[PDB]
C-alpha cells in the first residue's frame, strides 16, 4: 500500500494481523489459552497454545498435547476451545 | 547500538520529508523528543502528531507540512553560552531570517531566539528549518 | 451505631453535609438491603464530593481509604446502581485515596516511592475511573495550537454499564489532574 | 519577500506542487497544471469554473501523481459540492 | 545483534498490553507464591517454573496476579540460589565443554567456543559482583568450576 | 423495469467487455484500483473506480478550450 494511501494511526485490522507481532503498533502476541478436555473424562484442562511441554491429564493420565516447534499438537481424541 | 534516539527521530522525519510522505513513526519515543517536536511545531514546521501507549517508550506518530528543509541532531552536544549563540547559527542556520537552534537550558528545551531572549546558556541539541 | 463511623475523614475533619448525607445513604444501604448487609459493614468513605459534567446533570466523586479499595471492587456495581437511584440522576464514581510526594530536591539523597509519583497516581485514578471498564489503548495528540488530548481505549464489554458515563469520567478526571481525556470503543 | 516598508521585491512568486509542498522552478519541465472542471445539476460544464492542481517534475517522475491527484480531487470535489 | 556471533534474529516474547489476570484465572496470589516455593524446593529454575505455570496452570504471568516476579518471591523466602540462574547454566556449559576438550585436543572449534564462553562467564560475574549478587572474593576459575556445580 | 442508472448501465458494459481482467502481475501503484487477486492469479480491477476514473479524464478533457490541443495515440494495432 502506498504510504500517503494508509494511516498509520488506523491501520486496517487485516494488515495489523499479517503484521509481525512486534513490529504492529502496539505488540500482541499471536498465543492463546484453550479449554482441553479428553475423549471419555469431563475434567477440563487450561492448555497454552504454543506448550513447550507435554501436557498430561491428572485422572486419566493421558498426554493432552505434543510440544512442536511452533503450536502444540493435541491429541486425536482430545479437542479444544480457545479460552480467552 | 542505539545512541542518540533524537537522531533517529529527526533523521526518520527529515527522510520521510523528503520523500513526500504525510506522516512518519518514531520509535522509541522521548521526552526530549518531545520537546523538540513541540518547538517545531510552534513555528508551524510540522503539524499535529500524536504518541501512542504500549507499555515501553512509546510511538509518535508526525503530520509532516512540507515545509522542513532539513532537521538534524548535534552530537556531541557541545556547551553554548549566550555569546557563542551567533557563532552557532552563522555555522548552522541557511540565513539570519529564519531558521532555528534548540538548545537544552536550565530553563527548559527552547530554541536559540528565546535562549538570546532570557539570556540562558546550555546545550546545542540540533536544528531545523 | 450511627452513620459516623461509615466517613473518616482525614485528620478527623468534620465533613460537610454532603459527606454526612452519602454517609447516611451508605448506612441505610447497610440496614436496609440484605444483600449488601455483610459487605457494607466494614467499609467506609474517607471523603465526598459533588463535581459538575453538564446542564442540568452533576457527578459525585466518593474517595475510599487504599485497602479497602479491593472490597469496593468487587462490590461496585450494585453499589454505584444503587446509589444512583437515591441521588436522582447523578452517577458515583470510586476512586482510591493516594499521596503524591513531590520529587526530592536536586542533590537530596532522600528517594520516592515510584508508585508516589504524579503520573503513576494519575495513571491509576484514570484506571479507577472507568470502572468496571478496562483500558485497552492510550493516545496522546499534540495539537498545533499546544494544548493535548488523550484519548482512552475501553474493553467494549462493558459498553452497556460505560458508555453513558463517558462525559463524567471527562469531567471527573480533568476536575481531579486538568487533564483533557476522550473515551472511545474499539471496533471489531 | 518584502521590504521594510513593505514592498514587494521578489521577481515572482513561483507555484509550489500541490501533493509535496516543493516549488516548481522555472525549469522544471516535467511539471504540469491541471484543471479539473466543473459540473452543475444537470452534469454539464460550466465553462470558466475548474478546480487547479500543479504538480512538480520530482513527484510525476515518482510515478505517485495519480494517487496524489486522486486524493487532492476527492477531498476538492467533497469540499466544493461536486458530485 | 548477538554478542558472539552474527545473527540478527529478532524472535522474542510479545507481553499483552493488558497487564491484569484474565477473568478465567481464580487462582490467587498467596496460593501461586506457594506453587513456586514448592516447585523451588523441588528443585527448578525461575524459568522453568515460569515455563510449567504457562504451560499447566495457565498462569500467563506470574507478575499479573502475584504482583512481584518469582525470583523475588523465591528471594522473599530465602531460596533464591546462591549463584544466578544465567550464569550456572554458562559455568555448566563451559565444565561440559572443557570435558570434552580433555579428550579431543585437535577440536580447535571446541577451544574456540571455550573461550567465548568463558567471556560470557567473566562479563556476566563482573556484572553480578557490580549489583552484589556474588560475593567481592568470588572468581570463576576453570580447574575447579566443576565444583561450583 | 427497474432502468438502471448511468453507472449502472456503464458497469455493465464494462463487464460485457471484460474490462475488469487484469493480468498475474499488479504494479504496487496500482494496488489501490485492484480489488482482489482471484484463485487462478488475475487480479480483478474495481471497476467502480474505473468508471470514477473515467469521469474525472472526462471532466479534465473538456475544460480544454481548444479540442485541436488534445493529442490520443495508440502504439498498438488494436486501440487505433
Ligand atoms: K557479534
Ligand atoms: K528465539
Ligand atoms: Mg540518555
Ligand atoms: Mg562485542
Ligand atoms: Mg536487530
Amino acid at each position: 500500500t502506498l504510504p500517503n494511501d494508509v494511516d498509520l494511526l488506523n491501520p486496517p485490522a487485516e494488515l495489523e494481523k499479517r503484521k509481525h507481532k512486534l513490529k504492529r503498533l502496539v505488540q500482541s502476541p499471536n498465543s492463546f489459552f484453550m479449554d482441553v478436555k479428553c475423549q471419555g473424562c469431563f475434567n477440563i484442562t487450561t492448555v497454552f497454545s504454543h506448550s513447550q511441554t507435554v501436557v498430561v491429564c491428572g485422572n486419566c493420565q493421558t498426554v493432552l498435547c505434543q510440544p512442536t516447534g511452533g503450536r502444540a499438537r493435541l491429541t486425536e481424541g482430545c479437542s479444544f476451545r480457545r479460552k480467552g | 547500538v542505539r545512541v542518540s534516539v533524537l537522531n533517529d527521530a529527526l533523521k526518520s522525519m527529515y527522510n520521510a520529508e523528503k520523500r513526500g510522505k504525510r506522516q512518519v513513526m518514531i520509535r522509541p519515543s522521548s521526552k526530549v523528543i518531545i520537546k523538540f517536536l513541540i518547538v517545531m511545531q510552534k513555528h508551524g514546521y510540522i503539524g499535529e502528531f500524536e504518541y501512542v501507549d504500549d507499555h515501553r517508550s512509546g510511538k509518535i506518530v508526525v503530520e509532516l507540512n512540507g515545509r522542513l528543509n532539513k532537521c538534524g541532531v548535534i552530537s556531541p552536544r557541545f556547551d553554548v553560552g549566550v555569546k557563542e549563540i551567533e557563532g552557532w547559527t552563522a555555522r548552522l542556520l541557511p540565513s539570519r531570517q529564519f531558521g532555528y537552534i534548540v538548545l537544552t537550558t536550565s530553563a527548559g528545551i527552547m530554541d536559540h531566539e528565546e535562549a538570546r531572549r532570557k539570556n540562558v546558556g546550555g546545550k546545542v541539541l540540533g536544528f531545523f528549518y | 451505631y450511627t452513620s459516623r463511623q461509615k466517613i473518616h475523614k482525614d485528620k478527623d475533619a468534620e465533613p460537610t453535609e454532603f459527606e454526612e448525607s452519602v454517609a447516611q445513604a451508605l448506612f441505610d444501604m447497610e440496614n436496609t438491603n440484605q444483600e449488601l448487609k455483610s459487605e457494607l459493614k466494614d467499609l467506609y468513605i474517607n471523603s465526598a464530593v459533588q463535581i459538575d459534567v453538564s446542564g442540568n446533570k452533576k457527578a459525585v466523586v466518593i474517595h475510599v481509604p487504599y485497602r479497602l479499595r479491593k472490597a469496593f471492587r468487587k462490590i461496585h456495581v450494585r453499589l454505584v446502581r444503587e446509589l444512583e437511584k437515591k441521588f436522582s440522576g447523578k452517577d458515583v464514581i470510586f476512586i482510591a485515596t493516594r499521596r503524591i510526594a513531590r520529587p526530592p530536591k536536586r542533590g537530596s539523597a532522600a528517594q520516592r516511592p515510584r508508585s508516589r509519583t504524579l503520573t503513576s497516581v494519575h495513571d491509576a485514578i484514570l484506571e479507577d475511573v472507568v470502572v468496571p471498564a478496562e483500558i485497552v489503548g492510550k493516545r496522546v495528540r499534540y495539537r498545533v495550537d499546544g494544548s493535548k488530548i488523550m484519548k482512552v481505549f475501553l474493553d467494549p464489554k462493558e459498553r452497556n454499564n460505560t458508555e453513558y458515563k463517558l462525559e463524567t469520567f471527562s469531567a471527573v478526571y480533568r476536575k481531579l489532574s486538568g487533564k483533557d481525556v476522550v473515551f472511545e470503543y474499539p471496533i471489531t | 519577500m518584502q521590504n521594510e516598508e513593505g514592498q514587494n521585491v521578489d521577481l515572482y512568486i513561483p507555484r509550489k506542487c500541490s501533493a509535496t509542498n516543493r516549488v516548481i522552478t522555472s525549469k522544471d519541465h516535467a511539471s504540469v497544471q491541471l484543471n479539473v472542471g466543473h459540473l452543475d445539476d444537470k452534469g454539464l460544464y460550466i465553462p470558466g469554473s475548474f478546480t487547479t492542481f500543479a504538480l512538480c517534475g520530482f513527484i510525476r517522475a515518482q510515478g505517485d501523481a495519480d494517487s496524489a491527484l486522486d486524493r487532492l480531487w476527492q477531498k476538492k470535489k467533497v469540499e466544493a459540492r461536486q458530485q | 545483534g548477538r554478542m558472539h556471533s552474527r545473527g540478527k534474529g529478532i524472535s522474542a516474547s510479545a507481553l499483552p498490553y493488558k497487564r491484569t489476570p484474565p477473568s478465567w484465572l481464580k487462582i490467587s496470589a498467596p496460593d501461586v507464591e506457594d506453587n513456586i516455593c514448592k516447585f523451588a524446593k523441588k528443585g527448578l529454575t525461575p524459568s522453568q517454573i515460569g515455563v510449567i505455570l504457562r504451560d499447566s496452570h495457565g498462569i500467563a504471568q506470574v507478575k499479573s496476579v502475584t504482583g512481584s516476579k518469582i525470583l523475588r518471591i523465591l528471594k522473599a523466602h530465602g531460596l533464591a540460589p546462591e549463584i544466578p540462574e544465567d550464569l550456572y547454566h554458562l559455568i555448566k556449559k563451559a565444565v561440559a565443554i572443557r570435558k570434552h576438550l580433555e579428550r579431543n585436543r585437535k577440536d580447535k572449534d571446541s577451544k574456540f567456543r571455550l573461550i567465548l564462553v568463558e567471556s560470557r562467564i567473566h562479563r556476566l560475574a563482573r556484572y553480578y559482583k557490580k549489583t552484589k549478587k556474588l560475593p567481592p572474593v568470588w572468581k570463576y576459575e576453570s580447574t575447579t568450576a566443576s565444583t561450583l556445580v | 423495469g427497474r432502468t438502471l442508472s448511468t453507472k449502472e448501465a456503464d458497469i455493465q458494459m464494462m463487464l460485457a467487455a471484460e474490462v475488469h481482467l487484469g493480468t498475474k502481475n499488479c504494479d504496487f501503484q496500482m494496488e489501490r484500483y485492484v480489488f482482489k487477486r482471484r484463485n487462478d492469479g488475475i487480479y480483478i480491477i474495481n471497476l467502480g473506480k474505473t468508471w470514477e476514473k473515467l469521469q474525472m479524464a472526462a471532466r479534465v478533457i473538456v475544460a480544454i478550450e481548444n479540442p485541436k490541443d488534445i493529442i490520443v495515440q495508440s502504439a498498438r494495432p488494436y486501440g487505433q
